[PDB]
């Protein structure tokens, strides 16, 4: 009879600016009718679980809810519990999660010349040195549309290696070559607790990428007041 | 195809990273950073203040551009300073016009 | 203040895989770089991705370091790969100034 609680993840809450909520308490037999509740201790309402099937073909499912909270109340950091109850166990069975800042460092870097130079495909990885706390989440752009889930994974945050404190991740996007070859700028936007705005949108294109030819005029002209 | 990141009027610079396709083939496009500079060559130290030194050093940090100690009149700003003027001994406070042309009451 | 190298792996179907950094032919500390798990390649599930990040000082880097990498894996003729960048590992990047004085 696996407990579990899923704390609100200010990751998903600036991608939908919505809050889902359902506990996970997995391994338990059947149940007809299943309602479970979600009581923080001070006295919030009881909610049970929706869109979950309340058995399941297979017989081993998890049908525990949490109540719909508003982000004010995760920003508050009260406690929070799922308490259920079923046949395998008559005792109820509660889980206490709550959560325990730097500017987030999110500068990203454009795909090798020698990746163009293959001519199969490329990779743009929206790398982000370092940030505090670990949660973040990371979305892609193209044309200012959100991009399609399939084509970019983000990766977990790591400690920084000389800022254990500071935690680091990175997200991948592999975009095709001749896509890259043309100028369509992307913009990796992240999502991050610690921000003025709460979310940062960083772009890149061939045209911010290295230059190599440099013709800088510099005209020296006695005409000086009018510029050009 | 000029891509103008920059045209800061005051360190008159235009920057364009504008995209050049290598001969036939693609997948070595050069990309290239015009920074076309026009230094003014007369304007004074204080470009506001006419009696201040001339400009013997221009520097042109494109760093902080591309995010003061202005060089070159705007075209649309207007440019003045205060003048003293006496006629039968009066001496009276105007306002004058370093860049008449560009200056009308509009 | 410092500067960040990233050594992309693509394409280890095996999905194993064990990256160091040589720098000056000698291997770095194993702290200093941190790698990404091998999970499954967007474009192909079959293909694998993961990364690996060695922070050092920006003189360092602005001084003439190789910071190379290596890829130990099976399919490759020799199972390790090679690869390293520096100053001017890049293209050469001419100039083309021009002084107009009229
Ligand atoms: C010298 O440069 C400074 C700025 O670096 C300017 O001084 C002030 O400019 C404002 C702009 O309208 C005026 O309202 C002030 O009266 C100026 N200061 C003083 C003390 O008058 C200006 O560009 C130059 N200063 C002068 C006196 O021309
Ligand atoms: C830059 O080089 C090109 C040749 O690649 C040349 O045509 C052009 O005049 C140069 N720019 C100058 C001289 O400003
Ligand atoms: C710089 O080089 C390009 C060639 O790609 C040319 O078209 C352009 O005119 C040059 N710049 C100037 C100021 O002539
Ligand atoms: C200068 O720019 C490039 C680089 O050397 C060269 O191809 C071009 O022909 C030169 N042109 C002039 C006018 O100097």
């Amino acid at each position: 009879i696996r407990v579990f609680a899923i704390p609100p993840s200010f990751a998903s809450i600036f991608l939908t600016k919505s809050t889902k909520l359902t506990c996970l308490v997995t391994d338990l037999t059947t149940y007809d009718s299943v309602t479970i509740s979600w009581t923080r201790q001070n006295g919030e309402a009881v909610k049970t679980h929706t869109n979950i099937s309340e058995s399941h073909p297979n017989a081993t499912f998890s049908a525990v809810g949490e109540a719909s909270i508003c982000e004010d109340d995760w920003n508050s950091g009260e406690r929070f519990t799922c308490t259920v109850t079923h046949t395998d166990l008559p005792s109820p069975l509660k889980q206490t999660i709550s959560r325990p800042l730097h500017r987030p460092d999110v500068y990203l870097l454009p795909p090798a010349r020698e990746q163009l130079n293959l001519r199969e495909s490329a990779t743009i990885t929206c790398l982000v040195t370092g940030f505090s706390p670990a949660d973040v989440f990371v979305q892609w752009m193209q044309r200012g549309q959100p991009l399609s889930p399939e084509k970019y994974v983000t990766s977990a945050p790591m400690p920084e290696p000389q800022a254990p404190g500071r935690y680091f991740a990175h997200s991948i996007l592999t975009v095709s070559e001749e896509e890259w070859n043309t100028g369509e700028t992307y913009t990796c936007v992240v999502a991050h607790e610690a921000l003025p705005n709460r979310v940062t949108e960083r772009t890149v294109d061939k045209s911010t990428g290295k230059p190599t030819l440099y013709n800088v005029s510099l005209v020296m002209s006695d005409t000086a007041g009018t510029c050009y | 195809e000029r891509i103008v990141l920059v045209d800061n009027k005051c360190k008159c610079a235009r920057i364009t990273s504008r995209i050049i396709r290598s001969s036939e083939d693609p997948n070595e496009d050069i990309v290239e950073r015009n920074i076309r500079i026009i230094v003014p060559l007369n304007n004074r130290e204080n470009i506001s203040d006419p009696t201040s030194p001339l400009r013997t050093r221009f520097v042109y940090h494109l760093s902080d551009l591309c995010k003061e100690t202005c060089y070159t009149y705007d075209r649309n700003k207007c440019y003045t300073a205060v003048v003293p003027l006496v006629y039968g001994g009066e001496t009276k406070m105007v306002e004058t016009a370093l860049t008449p042309d560009a200056c009308y009451p509009d």
